[PDB]
């Protein structure tokens, strides 16, 4: 028995597949287990590189919730009557900022539509207690995140959802609008499953072209990851949603199928979103104001960081295996470091020594505004095994953005070493 | 530590006599290093080499890396860099392929080096020696940025090398970049001057009945009616005026310019329509020095004179 | 002897659009090597290589011979497998050279096996040969083996070779004994075959010290530099190492001194900033006393100044391969160094960490042993 990524978790029931399958999704080669966080893709095959990606997963249309994203609200799995309210509060919403609560609105009358596949799907679908979303927060867990920004957006959105649902949701309502959110949590579960379980993707059915949101079932359980196995790619002939791996890599059996949700952004819309933090992030930027200034090129270069600004890889063809220092984080430091570039000058031992002190002297100050250190963060996680998702999320951020600052002293610190070389 | 602490002042030393560009300064550090017992590593050399790259010395710094080569250590991306960046300022192509070969086989990343050296040959006036080369690294596989495209396709419009430029946009559609009315323009630059009016048209249907970010432009229009205008083999003329027509979009930004006015009056001035001729010669008045861009230097006949002996002889002397 | 000369050809040549020839090459790696510049020979050898000229004996024996100056023999192991790999055929110069090397480093048993290779091979051994093997007992501890030498070269030999008579006056000064067997020490002068045994005979064991007698001596001295270089720095080590080990001490001082004018052993002294460095790579046990000797009286020059101190001041002894290992006693030259060290200052030179192959002094601690 080897240890492997799946063999930790447990299976998954066996009805899960199986309400898919008979209506045509179809699964190959992957596996479902569940676990205390949630549901996951693991494979149960191995894969050598390929010439061309492999479906794992086809998904068909008639089993998912799709609303177009400009002003005309076309749904082409249309469960919708004409001349239903659910229509009108759908449409009394700005096309732009606000596309949740027409998803949510859709969930809600998905799960009261009979004969519909998420009448079944809603019961896997996390709970409030199991949802990881900050929408579902109480405010001690936003004042525990240590971040005002973040927390203040947090509560805005919550009011914006509680002013949404008292607007639509009244009294005089037709109680086939009334039973779809009887109580404004439901209505704020709805919004934290389209937000959390969101995928924006273009797709073709027939003649036309058109850029919606969708809610897919059997893809929104699987994790993220910055180094991404598979994609979402459209099918328009048999109008089905298909993941499939890239290719030209490598999955041997146990591995975890993962796919990139916001490729390029912070940790802040990452826990705005879906409530999840990565310490390995590398697009996390660290505000510095420090008029000291490293080079950029001798940095990348000690740390065997190659390719575009835009495109940062570890080329461990180079690296010869040892430093498995390098990761997401050094890559998000260099990419938030102040740096000069100025030709081919070579860089001075004394200012970058200079300019690296004060950069830890910063971080240090950086550290010390935080009431709090990384072992302190990592006792009370460990001192608390059951507790609330929020609570747990909003620590982890803390314990992430600490160790992020850390690992960046640590940096700059190797950096100073070996450049005397 | 001791180590370091010698290390610290030695390399300040070094890079303050490669800052200043003594490399006579930088070789007597390395000898120093070398007596002191402090063995030299892949960021001595460095200095070393952009000391030879600052002062425009090629062989130096080939010595120097032969030099680093040889004590067994792998040069540092920076000195590749630096040597391929002086390559292309000179103008050695093939040293600079034969580089990018060296880091190859070195397992390092080649893409930027490749962009620096292509860039660096286009601005050191060897179009030619660029476009080979990014072909090579486009058969190779490796991906080019934006800027590189829109520089190579540009600077070979206007030398007037089409050939190198259709291919060099069929690779960056190849490679997932669709073309912009901007390439379009500059490749009916030299479709215009050919002599065929049918070569021009092509790219212009392609254009118009493409999406909407290749859609034609004036400058799109005025190249066509060019095309069509100076041609030698045929008639042309309800050509230009079904050009005119499909032109006839107003709020699609396509308004006419002081070259749109000038084509169309020296269209319909080489074929007697003198009406619509000062027509758009009163368009073409309000332009200031639309007269002077009518008369294009006399290379065509003095399409200006022409205006002026179609309006003498019908007799039309208010408007001459 | 020529280096920025040789660059400056070679600049020339490349300038002029013609590639070298084996014999240009073989003229600039011989040059890098009397420098000690190890590397840049080494890239030469490399680039004539790669420029597509076949590298012929004359070329692989001024490489022996430039590794066997400061006795590189672990390179002389490499280029000596070239040899016979490339298909050249091995000449008694080769032999010789890495005998010398073998000499002037350790393992002194590979020096008589090699001279066993030259008598299966039927070599024919010549006269550097033979003093070649009357230095391999030389070094060792062996003064009854360098008197059948002796003997075997004057079964053929004309006269006592300078250089060979030198170094057996040195064989019999290592032996303890204040003025016995000086009667071949005093030959030199006696003898009349050789005008600078007529001049510095007595000068060697006696009063020449007189100016114009120096200045005689100093006619001698380059009368005899066109001998191509190679020999004549043996000349000058053998009469430092006879000079000073059973004669006046002060009088060797003069001998160095004198090489320092035409340049016969550079890279001996180098003064910077960061570093200030003797290097003793090439010299032998006498020469390495002398010049560390030398260099700690000119430490005092600095007393009256106040001069900055080197952040190291260094004494290197083995500049090759084997640096980075625990070979470091076997060598001679570190032995002489390290006794002379150990004996006439404190114990603040030490075989440091970075590197293996010299004896190092800090700033602090120069300025300690300088007080």
């Amino acid at each position: 028995p080897h240890d492997t990524p799946a063999s930790q978790l447990e299976l998954a029931d066996p009805d899960f597949y199986k309400i898919g399958y008979v209506r045509s999704f179809r699964a190959y080669g992957i596996e479902f287990r569940e676990g205390p966080d949630g549901y996951g893709v693991f494979a149960s095959r191995d894969v050598e590189p390929l010439r061309r990606a492999r479906v794992i997963m086809e998904i068909p249309l008639e089993l998912m919730l799709t609303i177009s994203k400009k002003l005309p609200w076309m749904f082409f799995p249309d469960i919708i009557p004409v001349g239903h309210p659910i229509f009108d509060i759908i449409n009394s919403t700005n096309p732009e900022t606000d596309s949740d609560l027409r998803l949510a609105c859709l969930l809600l009358y998905a799960f009261d539509c009979k004969d519909n596949f998420w009448q079944l799907y809603g019961d896997f679908l996390p709970s409030d207690d199991e949802c990881t979303s900050f929408l579902l927060a109480t405010e001690e867990d936003l004042l525990e995140l240590q971040d005002e920004k973040l927390a203040s957006t947090m509560r805005e959105q919550q009011q914006r959802a509680l002013e949404f649902w008292e607007k639509n949701w009244h009294s005089a309502v037709p109680l086939k609008i009334k039973r779809l959110a009887r109580d404004p949590e439901r209505f704020i579960w709805a919004m934290c499953i389209a937000q959390s379980r969101s995928i924006n993707l273009q797709m073709r059915i027939g003649a036309l072209v058109q850029d919606a949101n969708l809610l897919v079932p059997y893809a929104d359980m699987m994790n993220h990851s910055f180094q991404p196995n598979c994609f979402f790619h459209w099918r328009f002939k048999d109008r089905m949603l298909e993941v499939m791996i890239n290719a030209g890599q490598r999955i041997r059996k146990g591995d975890e199928m993962t796919v990139d949700y916001m490729a390029g952004q912070k940790n802040n819309f990452f826990m705005q979103r879906y409530g999840f933090s990565s310490p390995v992030n590398p697009w996390d930027v660290i505000h510095f104001t420090g008029d000291a200034k490293i080079h950029l090129d001798t940095f990348l270069s000690v740390f065997n960081i190659s390719g575009l600004p835009g495109e940062y890889y570890h080329n461990s063809r180079l690296s010869n295996d040892g430093d498995s220092f390098v990761d997401g984080a050094i890559i998000a430091a260099a990419r938030t470091l102040p740096t000069w570039s100025d030709g081919d000058l070579p860089p001075i031992p004394s200012l970058e020594r200079k300019a690296v002190k004060e950069l830890q002297e910063e971080c240090h100050q950086m550290l010390a505004e935080f009431p709090t250190t990384s072992d302190e963060d990592q006792k009370i996680l460990d001192s608390m095994p059951d507790c609330r998702r929020t609570l747990e999320a909003a620590i982890k951020y803390r314990l992430h953005r600490k160790l992020l600052i850390e690992k960046v002293i640590q940096a700059l610190d190797i950096y100073q070493d070996r450049i005397l070389f | 530590g001791t180590e370091k602490v010698l290390r610290l002042v030695f390399m300040e030393e070094l890079m303050e006599r490669a800052r200043n560009a003594d490399s006579k300064g930088v070789s007597q550090v390395i000898y120093d290093m070398i007596a002191a017992g402090l063995s030299p590593g892949p960021r001595s050399f460095h200095g070393f080499v952009v000391s030879h790259v600052l002062n425009r010395d090629n062989d130096g710094a080939m010595h120097a890396l032969r030099r680093e080569l040889s004590e067994g250590l792998r040069p540092l991306h920076e000195t590749f860099l630096a040597l391929v960046r002086l390559f292309g300022a000179k103008g050695l192509a093939t040293r600079g392929l034969e580089i990018l070969a060296a880091m190859e086989k070195l397992k390092y990343d080649i893409r930027q080096a490749w962009l620096v050296l292509v860039e660096e040959l286009v601005r050191s006036n060897h179009l030619e020696d660029a476009n080979k080369v990014f072909l090579k690294g486009a058969e190779g596989g490796l991906r080019a940025t934006d800027e590189i495209y829109d520089l190579l396709i540009e600077q070979d419009c206007k030398v007037g090398d089409h050939s190198n430029a259709l291919t060099i946009a069929y690779e960056m559609e190849a490679a997932g970049r669709m073309a912009t009315t901007f390439h379009f323009n500059c490749l009916l630059s030299v479709q215009a001057t050919c002599g065929i009016p049918e070569i021009a048209f092509a790219t212009f249907e392609n254009m118009e009945y493409g999406e909407d970010h290749m859609k034609p432009d004036t400058e799109t229009y005025n190249w066509v009616i060019q095309a069509y205008t100076r041609a030698e083999s045929y008639d042309r003329v309800q050509d230009v005026a079904e050009l005119l027509g499909m032109m006839v979009e107003d709020h699609k930004r396509v308004q006419p310019n002081v070259r749109t006015y000038a084509l169309l009056v020296e269209c319909f001035t080489k074929y007697c329509v003198v009406r619509e001729a000062i027509r758009h010669f009163r368009g073409l008045k309000n332009f200031e020095g639309g007269t002077q861009v009518l008369y294009n230097d006399g290379k065509y006949g003095d399409p200006l004179s022409l205006y002026l002996r179609a309006l003498c002889r019908e007799g039309r002397i208010v408007e001459l | 002897g020529l280096h920025d000369d040789a660059k400056r050809i070679l600049l020339h040549m490349n300038g002029q659009g013609l590639v070298p020839s084996s014999k240009v090459y073989t003229g600039v790696i011989e040059a890098y090597g009397q420098a000690a510049l190890y590397e840049e020979a080494v890239v030469a050898f490399n680039t004539m290589n790669e420029v597509g000229s076949r590298p012929m004996v004359e070329t692989f024996n001024s490489l022996i011979h430039a590794f066997a100056k400061g006795g590189l023999y672990k390179e002389s192991e490499a280029i000596w497998f070239r040899m016979g790999e490339v298909g050249v055929p091995r000449n008694r110069d080769s032999f010789n050279g890495m005998i010398e090397g073998y000499r002037q480093g350790g393992q002194f048993e590979e020096a008589i096996k090699a001279y066993v290779e030259m008598e299966k091979a039927r070599c024919d051994p010549d006269e550097r040969t033979l003093e070649a093997v009357l230095s391999v007992y030389c070094f060792a501890g062996l003064v009854d083996e360098s008197e059948e030498q002796f003997q075997e070269i004057k079964s053929l030999g004309i006269q006592p070779s300078i250089i060979c008579c030198c170094m057996m006056l040195a064989i019999y000064a290592k032996s303890e004994r204040w003025n016995m067997a000086h009667e071949l020490l005093n030959d030199v002068m006696t003898n009349k075959t050789s005008d600078m045994h007529q001049v510095i005979g007595q000068m060697i064991h006696g009063d020449f010290d007189d100016e114009n007698n120096w200045q005689m001596v100093e006619y001698v001295f380059d009368k005899l530099n066109s001998e191509g270089c190679g020999l004549s720095m043996r000349f000058y080590n053998t009469l430092i190492e006879a000079l000073w080990w059973l004669g006046q001490k002060e009088r060797a001082a003069r001998v160095l001194n004198e090489a320092t004018k035409r340049g016969l052993f550079p890279e001996l002294f180098r003064r910077n900033k960061l570093v200030w460095s003797v290097d003793v790579h090439r010299m032998w046990p006498g020469g390495a006393c002398t010049a560390i000797s030398v260099w700690l009286n000119d430490m005092e020059e600095l007393f009256h100044k106040g001069e900055e101190l080197p952040q190291l001041a260094s004494v290197v002894v083995v500049r090759g391969q084997t640096e980075k290992s625990s070979i470091t006693r076997d060598f001679p030259v570190a032995k002489a160094a390290y006794s002379f060290l150990k004996d006439t200052v404190s114990s603040s030179f030490c075989f440091p960490g970075w590197n293996k192959g010299r004896i190092v002094c800090q700033k602090t601690q120069l300025k300690r042993i300088f007080s």
